[PDB]
C-alpha cells in the first residue's frame, strides 16, 4: 500500500486543518527555514506512535498548536494517515490528543495502543524497529552504528529477540556463570533448544538481508565494483554478538569504514536500509534530509533508485534543488505571521514540466 | 523606476509555462520565500490547483525579476 495523505490539526505550528499531499510515489517536501518541514516530520511519527519524549516537548499537550507559548490553541489536535490499497477502501489511522492523553483510531473506531500498532505492522510499519523513517542528521549513523546495536536491529525486526530472557534463564540453569559448567541431560538440552529457536529467527532475517544488500549497494552505487558485506562476529550465536557492515566504495580501493566521506556512509546506510525492506518491505520511506552529505552524482543514484522502484513509496524533506527537483511533486511549507509561527502548505507537480533542455 | 507598474495577481503556473522542471521548482520555491518574507499573499484552491500571489503587507524590490 502507500500513503495518500496526512491530515494535521493544530499539531505543533499546524494551526487549523490542513491535508497534506496527496503523496505521489516520490514526494519532496521542501521550503524556507523556520518553515515547519520538522514539525511535518514530528506529525508524521507521532502517528505512527513515536513516544511523546521523541518529540521535543515535555508533555503530550505541548504538542497543541499555541501552547509553548501559553496560548493553546484548541483542546484537541490530531494527525491522520490515510492508508491506501489497490482492491481495498481507504483506511485511515489517526492519534487525537483528547484530555492531555492520546487516543488511536482507524478507521474513527477507537482502539488501544497495542490494536493500533498491530495491524500498522500488518502493513510493513514496525513503530518499535522504526526502519522506515530517518531523521535529520542521522542517516550516517546508520552505517557507523555500534556493531552491536546492529544486532538489536535484527532482534527486533526478526523477534528473536522475544527469546533473549528465556534464552538467557537458560543459559545459567545449564551451569553459565560456574567456574567450570557441567551442562548435562535436561538443562543443556533446553538451552540447546532455545538457542536453535533464536538462531532460526534471527537467521531468517539476517541472512536474508545479508544475501540481497550487496547487489543492492551496486544498484545504488549503479556500479558493479561497489561491494557489501554483513557478517556476524559470532557464527554460530550471530544474535550475541555483533553484526560488522564493511563496503567497497565504487571504483574505489577498501577503507575500513569511518574513513569513508559523509557522503559514502550515506549511501551505506541506505543499501542497508533497503536491503531490510527487501525482506520485510515497509509501505513506505520518511527521509529527512538524507541528502545533506551527497554529492551531485550520488544524489541522482539514489534519486534514480528511488524512482526505478517507486516497491516503495519515498516522502523526502530535502534543501538540496538537485534532489527535490527530482522527484514527482513538492509540499512546499511556508510560515504564517501570528502569536505562534504557523505553518501551511502548497503543492506542486513536477511531472507537467519537461526534465530537460 | 515609476513606469513598471504590474498585475492584481500572478499565477504561478503561467510564469512556468514552457519552463523546465528545475526552472519550476525554483519558481515554486521563490513563492514560498516571498510569503515567509510577506512581500506576498497565497491562495491555494485545492492541492495541485495553481498558486496565485497578491501583493503582501511588506513591499519588496525587484519584484519584475522574480515575476
Ligand atoms: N506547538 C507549537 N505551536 C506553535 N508553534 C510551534 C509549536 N511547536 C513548534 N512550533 C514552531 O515551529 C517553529 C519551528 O518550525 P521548524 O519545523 O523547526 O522549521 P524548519 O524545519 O522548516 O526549519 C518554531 O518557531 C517553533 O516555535
Amino acid at each position: 500500500g502507500f500513503l495518500k495523505l496526512i491530515e494535521i490539526e493544530n499539531f505543533k505550528s499546524y494551526k487549523g486543518r490542513q491535508i497534506i499531499g496527496p503523496f505521489q510515489r516520490f514526494t519532496a517536501i521542501i521550503g524556507p527555514n523556520g518553515s515547519g518541514k520538522s514539525n511535518l516530520m514530528d506529525a508524521i511519527s507521532f502517528v505512527l506512535g513515536e513516544k511523546t519524549s521523541n518529540l521535543r516537548v515535555k508533555t503530550l499537550r505541548d504538542l497543541i498548536h499555541g501552547a509553548p507559548v501559553g496560548k493553546p490553541a484548541a483542546n484537541r489536535a490530531f494527525v491522520s494517515m490515510v492508508y491506501s490499497e489497490e482492491g481495498a477502501e481507504d483506511r485511515t489511522f489517526a492519534r487525537v490528543i483528547v484530555g492531555g492523553s492520546s487516543e488511536y483510531k482507524i478507521n474513527n473506531k477507537v482502539v488501544q495502543l497495542h490494536e493500533y500498532s498491530e495491524e500498522l505492522e500488518k502493513l510493513g510499519i514496525l513503530i518499535k524497529a522504526r526502519n522506515f523513517l530517518v531523521f535529520q542528521g542521522a542517516v550516517e549513523s546508520i552505517a557507523m552504528k555500534n556493531p552491536k546495536e546492529r544486532t538489536a536491529l535484527f532482534e527486533e525486526i526478526s523477534r528473536s529477540g522475544e527469546l533473549a530472557q528465556e534464552y538467557d534463564k537458560r543459559k545459567k540453569e545449564m551451569g553459565s556463570g560456574s567456574l567450570v559448567p557441567r551442562g548435562s541431560g535436561s538443562a543443556k538440552q533446553a538451552f540447546e533448544q532455545i538457542k536453535k529457536e533464536r538462531f532460526d529467527r534471527f537467521n531468517a532475517c539476517f541472512e536474508s538481508v545479508a544475501t540481497n544488500i550487496d547487489e543492492i549497494y551496486k544498484a545504488l552505487s549503479r556500479n558493479s565494483s561497489a561491494q557489501a558485506f554483513l557478517g556476524p562476529e559470532n557464527p554460530e550465536e550471530p544474535y550475541l554478538d555483533g553484526i560488522n557492515y564493511n563496503c567497497v566504495a565504487p571504483g574505489k580501493r577498501f577503507r575500513p569504514m569511518d574513513n569513508l566521506s559523509g557522503g559514502e556512509k550515506t549511501v551505506a546506510a541506505l543499501a542497508l536500509l533497503f536491503a531490510i525492506h527487501s525482506y520485510k518491505p515497509a509501505p513506505f520511506f520518511v527521509l529527512d534530509q538524507i541528502d545533506a552529505a551527497l554529492d551531485n552524482t550520488n544524489i541522482g543514484k539514489v534519486a534514480n533508485y528511488i524512482k526505478e522502484q517507486s516497491n516503495f513509496q519515498a516522502i523526502v524533506i530535502s534543501l538540496k534543488e538537485e534532489f527535490y527537483t527530482k522527484a514527482e511533486s513538492l509540499i512546499g511549507v511556508y510560515p504564517e505571521q501570528g502569536d505562534c509561527v504557523i505553518s501551511k502548505v502548497l503543492t506542486f507537480d513536477l511531472t507537467k514540466y519537461p526534465d530537460a533542455n | 523606476a515609476l513606469a513598471k507598474t504590474g498585475a492584481e495577481s500572478i499565477s504561478l503556473l503561467e510564469l512556468c509555462r514552457n519552463t523546465n522542471r528545475k526552472q519550476a521548482a525554483a519558481k515554486f520555491y521563490s513563492f514560498l520565500v516571498l510569503k515567509k518574507q510577506q512581500a506576498i499573499e497565497l491562495t491555494q484552491e485545492e492541492p495541485y490547483s495553481d498558486i496565485i500571489a497578491t501583493p503582501g503587507p511588506r513591499f519588496h524590490g525587484s519584484l519584475e525579476v522574480l515575476f
